[PDB]
């Protein structure tokens, strides 16, 4: 996936050359930022269930018209799939935090996102609201830099959805 | 291509699971010992011509048949290609040392290489011998404690050794 | 179609559905536990003392009927429910109450210090029974702890009976609940602030019903009934009188209770308890999290995202950066573009420093030609001709030119015939120009981007064997298209191209029938 | 009614011995974590209305027979009694959490409460269910890291869960 180290190696390889000062300094930055990013992922993993339940509830509060009979938000299967989707997004956000790159998101979620959402008539706004929630509670869950990395990745997901 | 982190993520996705506390600890330890990894990668990169020249001299001393008329490194073209191969293999081994995963080797360096040599007629035993000679030449530069803070880096020596071995094993 | 039901039954049905708001719906159903609002206090037999009887209060100014009723209530409470004959009625005490010399609290103190109270509840009793009764009759509750019995026993032993009665009546709890004006009542049948869990059961144990009494004149005598339960800190007995097993017998409080099966479900093979486990998973928990966890169960296909590209060995050929080279470019961008162009256009073949085109690179560096014109030059160059044209058949050259200049495999035999005729009638340069001046090339690469391998993704107009033909033509990241392989530079797709496929498809169709 | 200190004192007294060094260290550790204990007690006390409203909503959504005509929580009187009981049991759980010992809960709240609910014809299983829901809501409120200095408090969470489970098991 597209991370700092993998981009470094891909650029070095595409030009057929070794790793020089620039590439090693980039990798050094990755290895320093690993600490805030990894423990932000730890904090996000710990509070995953509450975050997912709250994101689903926020979707329903903003979109009450999905849950009454006849459309996407109705039924135990649909709501379970909603929980599954928000958990997917959170999982890949934590993956991206650990890997220090949007490679997990870009490769697993964002690639093909619009075609899939169009085919199944899933509104991207639902997931935008869920991720905005996730952002709200990661603001209070996380402090200092960890908050910063988690916000960068959550917002990359949001931007891709919008 | 994958690094150590992406390898862990890929294995966790097959489980539909987040990364465990233990696996996150392993990744944090990998990151904290990343300056040593950077120094090892710089050792391989900065001393690449020395490593390749040492390996070439030893390889063509051991196997004189490679440089006779009819050998696999006889005209200037075949020797130039041989030196290019050695440089490429060392370059990818350094890529793998930085990444932490042998994935770059299997996906790129050793992807169609055994079949390439087999179709060309290259003696793959000799290529694996050149790779082992490069490993020997590279260990002396990895272990060099001059101009770097002294510490325990035996794990990096073992990892680089295994990457060289993976290259040689895929060849032969 | 006439009336299917007689009008009398339609009327009966309509009036049954009318007497209920909303008619008969799934949400307005009656509760299967058919408990009236008065169920508990009625089955327990405490309706009168808990709710129905009012609290009797007597202030100093009062009329005759209030006084007489207050005295009736006082004697019916303080003296147990025991009959108090006329020779026992205290006349001076109630004269003092009527004048206002003493309150109701002082009257209660006088009555509890009188020999009616002593003879009933003190002189034929153990001290435990006396303390129980005193709590019930003077505080309206039961003893909560063993410490109260120890305290009151010591207080009587030291200071005598009157100090004990004072402690009951001069207590902050007596004044909180009854003050000076209202008769004591049984107060633990409703939750008050300082209650304890055992108070309800213990009082209900001390309360023998409306027609029961605390009489010393039982044949067993006057016996303590909480002497053992208070020391063990146990609750009290909730067995009520026999007259009450005819009240609200159709209530079903234990509606949620599960009837056990006659025999337990056993699983003889995979162990004995698996049906109980399956049952618990199905029923015990909500369906929502059940479905959520079922959706996230790891698949039996253990396929990563790059699975499938690792199989055909084209992860690198897909994840290479797309190189674009504009007109103002830096030195590093230029050198990288040259590296990519040589790695692709020359089939991953080693090109030596003596074979590199310096004039063409100069023309590209200036801006005299584009990436496209540079590629056209390189394809017309002796490097390309020698490696891909002059030691090959035209089939190999055509497939290889498709792969290297379009990034895809030929789709049919018409391409082979077309390009062979083109070379034969117009030469090699026109054949290269067809590739580079093609609409496909311009659509995908267009004058500034280096060619790349497209055919590892579906292309519109592809023939479903183009993907396979590219996988066959592609040899991996470390593979080349050299003419120095042992057998020569030989064609790969001739039979597949001409045949259109493997030639096994009709038999695949036959197999996908019966067998 | 006694706390952890007096519990240790009672066990020491029955033997007839001083408190051992291990016991004194245990009590001192309790005193040192007492600040986090106060935080947890305050989390319970502050968010009690929300806890009980949530547990009531879930209990009556799960068990509709209580709130429909004939049900044990049907008229306003019995609904008020139900919510009041939830108030009470939460109160005594917080008391026990502060004391470090469930003696206050068992002695003053739970002891004769099964007998009360049997006599009144109240579903003891439904009361246990309400105590469990109120447990889950309380656990959501305790783990709130907002406005409180961050640190490990797993022992407090487990202890509060033990108190809630003891209440549920005694009532049922
Ligand atoms: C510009 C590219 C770049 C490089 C090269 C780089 C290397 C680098 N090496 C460091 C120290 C170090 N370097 C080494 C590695 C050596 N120990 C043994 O002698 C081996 C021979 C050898 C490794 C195989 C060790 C062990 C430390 C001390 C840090 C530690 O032990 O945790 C440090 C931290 C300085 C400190 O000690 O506080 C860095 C940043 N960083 C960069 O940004
Ligand atoms: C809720 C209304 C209510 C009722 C019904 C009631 C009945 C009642 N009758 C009692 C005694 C009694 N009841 C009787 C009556 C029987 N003996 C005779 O042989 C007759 C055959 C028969 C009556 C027709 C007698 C003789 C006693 C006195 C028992 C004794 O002194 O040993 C007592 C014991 C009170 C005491 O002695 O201090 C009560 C409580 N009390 C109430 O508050
Ligand atoms: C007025 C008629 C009457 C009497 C006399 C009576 C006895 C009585 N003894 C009691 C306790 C006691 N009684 C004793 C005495 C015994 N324990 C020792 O082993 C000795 C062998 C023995 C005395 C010779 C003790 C030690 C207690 C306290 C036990 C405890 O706290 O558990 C108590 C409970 C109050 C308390 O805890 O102090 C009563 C009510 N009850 C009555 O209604
Ligand atoms: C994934 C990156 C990558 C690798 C690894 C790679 C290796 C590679 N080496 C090649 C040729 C060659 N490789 C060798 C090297 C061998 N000669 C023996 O004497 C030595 C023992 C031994 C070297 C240690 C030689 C001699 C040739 C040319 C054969 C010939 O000209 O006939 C070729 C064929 C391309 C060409 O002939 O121009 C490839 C693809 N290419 C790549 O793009
Ligand atoms: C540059 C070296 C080279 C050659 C020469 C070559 C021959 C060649 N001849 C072909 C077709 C053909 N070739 C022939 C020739 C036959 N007609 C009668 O049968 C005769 C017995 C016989 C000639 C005396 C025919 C008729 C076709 C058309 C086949 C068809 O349309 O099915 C094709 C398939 C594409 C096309 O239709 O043009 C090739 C590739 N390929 C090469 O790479
Ligand atoms: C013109 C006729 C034609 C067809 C139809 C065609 C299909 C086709 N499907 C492909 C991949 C794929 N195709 C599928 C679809 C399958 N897997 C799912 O589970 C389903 C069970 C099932 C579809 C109902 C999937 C999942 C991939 C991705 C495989 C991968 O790269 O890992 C690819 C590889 C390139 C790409 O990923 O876009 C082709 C070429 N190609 C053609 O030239
Ligand atoms: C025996 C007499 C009795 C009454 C009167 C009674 C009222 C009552 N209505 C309730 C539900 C409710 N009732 C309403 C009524 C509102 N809906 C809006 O459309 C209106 C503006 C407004 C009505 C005028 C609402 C919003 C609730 C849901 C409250 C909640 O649980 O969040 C509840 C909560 C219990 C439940 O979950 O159903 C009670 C106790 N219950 C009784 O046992
Ligand atoms: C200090 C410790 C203590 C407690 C906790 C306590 C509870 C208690 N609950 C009572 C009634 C009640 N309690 C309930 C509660 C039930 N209803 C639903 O089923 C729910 C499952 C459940 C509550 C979650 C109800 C409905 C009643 C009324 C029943 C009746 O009065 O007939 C009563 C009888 C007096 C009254 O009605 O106020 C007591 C004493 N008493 C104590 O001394
Ligand atoms: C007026 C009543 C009162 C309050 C409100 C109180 C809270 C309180 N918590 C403190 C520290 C703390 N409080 C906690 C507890 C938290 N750890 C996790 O975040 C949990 C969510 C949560 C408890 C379950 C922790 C871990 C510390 C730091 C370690 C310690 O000093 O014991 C401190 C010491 C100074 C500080 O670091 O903030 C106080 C005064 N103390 C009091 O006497």
């Amino acid at each position: 996936s597209r991370t700092v180290i993998t981009e470094v190696i891909a650029t070095a390889d595409s030009q057929g050359r070794f790793l020089n000062s620039t590439e090693l300094q980039a990798a050094f930055g990755r290895f320093e930022r690993a600490v805030p990013a990894i423990e932000a992922a730890r904090a996000l993993t710990k509070n995953q269930d509450a975050l997912v339940k709250g994101a689903v509830q926020a979707v329903f509060k903003k979109f009450p018209y999905v849950t009454q009979p006849g459309e996407k938000g109705y039924g135990d299967s649909n709501q379970a799939k909603c929980a599954r989707d928000i958990g997917y997004y959170l999982r890949f956000i934590t993956y991206s935090l650990v890997a220090s790159g949007t490679g997990p998101l870009d490769d697993y979620v964002i690639a093909g996102l619009r075609e899939v959402n169009r085919a199944f008539n899933l509104n991207p706004l639902w997931y935008i609201e869920a991720l905005n929630y996730i952002k709200g509670e990661t603001g209070k869950l996380l402090s200092g830099q960890s908050k910063t990395e988690a916000l960068l990745y959550i917002d990359h997901a949001i931007n891709a959805l919008s | 291509m994958n690094d150590v982190f992406t390898r862990a993520i890929a294995q966790a996705d097959l489980k539909g699971s987040f990364l465990l506390e233990s696996d996150l600890d392993k990744l944090a330890s990998f990151a904290k010992e990343g300056v040593k990894r950077l120094d090892a990668v710089a050792a391989l990169t900065n001393n690449a011509p020395a490593i390749i020249s040492d390996a070439a001299h030893k390889l063509f001393a051991e196997q004189q048949e490679l440089i006779q008329p009819g050998g696999n490194a006889y005209p200037h073209r075949r020797m130039a290609a041989c030196l290019r191969d050695m440089e490429i293999i060392l370059r990818y081994v350094s890529y793998a040392l930085l990444a932490g995963d042998a994935s770059v080797l299997d996906d790129r360096c050793l992807n169609g290489l055994r079949e390439t040599y087999n179709a060309l007629g290259t003696p793959t035993q000799s290529v694996a011998r050149a790779v082992q000679l490069m490993k020997d030449a590279a260990m002396v530069h990895l272990k060099s404690t001059a101009n770097v803070t002294v510490g325990d880096c035996s794990s990096l020596y073992s990892e680089a050794a295994t990457y060289f071995d993976k290259a040689a094993a895929s060849i032969a | 179609m006439p009336a299917v039901v007689a009008d009398q039954y339609l009327a009966m049905a309509k009036e049954l559905a009318a007497s209920r708001f909303g008619g008969f719906t799934k949400e307005n159903i009656p509760s299967p536990m058919a408990q009236p609002e008065s169920y508990g206090r009625d089955r327990l037999g405490i309706a009168a003392v808990a709710t129905e009887n009012p609290k009797v209060t007597l202030r100093a100014p009062f009329t005759s009927e209030e006084f007489q009723g207050a005295l009736y209530a006082i004697y019916r409470h303080i003296f147990g429910n025991t009959y108090v004959m006329e020779s026992e009625r205290p006349t001076t005490a109630e004269s003092q109450l009527k004048d206002g010399r003493i309150t109701v609290r002082g009257f209660i103190r006088l009555l509890a210090k009188s020999e009616v109270y002593k003879s009933r509840f003190f002189q034929k009793t153990s001290q435990n029974r006396f303390i129980e009764l005193s709590h019930k009759l003077l505080l309206g509750r039961a003893p909560y702890d063993q410490a109260e019995i120890s305290y009151h026993l010591d207080l009587w032993n030291t200071q005598g009976y009157d100090a004990e009665i004072d402690s009951y009546v001069d207590s902050e709890e007596y004044l909180d609940f009854f003050g000076e004006d209202t008769v004591p009542f049984l107060r633990d049948f409703k939750y008050q602030t300082g209650q304890q869990g055992v108070g309800y059961s213990r009082l209900l144990n001390l309360y023998d019903g409306y027609a029961g009494s605390d009489t010393d004149r039982a044949q067993s005598g006057q016996k303590a009934r909480l002497n053992g339960t208070i020391a063990q800190a146990e609750p009290g007995s909730i067995e009520r009188p026999s007259a009450l097993q005819d009240t609200w017998k159709f209530a079903n409080p234990n509606y949620r209770n599960a009837k056990p099966p006659m025999v337990k479900a056993l699983a003889l093979e995979p162990v004995d308890l698996l049906f109980l486990n399956m049952a618990k998973d199905l029923t015990s928990v909500s369906r929502a999290e059940w479905l959520a966890k079922s959706y996230t169960q790891p698949s039996r296909y253990q396929q990563t995202e790059t699975f499938g590209q690792e199989r055909i060995g084209a992860v690198g050929a897909i994840e290479t950066p797309r190189i674009n080279l504009r007109a103002p470019f830096t030195s590093e961008e230029f050198q990288g573009a040259l590296y990519a162009i040589y790695r692709h256009i020359f089939g991953n073949t080693y090109v030596m420093e003596s074979e590199r085109p310096t004039t063409a690179e100069s023309q590209l560096k200036d801006g005299r030609i584009t990436v496209r014109g540079f590629i056209r030059l390189l394809a017309k160059s002796e490097v390309y001709k020698s490696r891909f044209f002059q030691k090959t058949s035209q089939n190999r050259f055509i497939e290889l030119s498709h792969k290297l200049l379009l990034g895809r495999a030929p789709y049919d035999q018409a391409e082979i015939s077309y390009h062979l005729d083109l070379w034969n009638t117009q030469g090699y340069d026109a054949e290269i120009d067809s590739y580079v001046d093609s609409e496909e090339y311009l659509d995908f690469f267009g004058e500034d981007t280096v060619p790349y391998f497209r055919g590892f993704k579906y292309q519109t107009g592809q023939s479903a064997e183009g993907f396979n033909r590219l996988v066959r033509l592609y040899d991996g990241w470390a593979g080349s298209d050299t003419d120095r392989n042992v057998g020569g530079q030989v064609a790969r797709l001739t039979a597949n191209l001409t045949r259109g496929g493997s030639g096994l498809e009709p038999f695949i169709v036959m197999a996908n029938s019966r067998r």
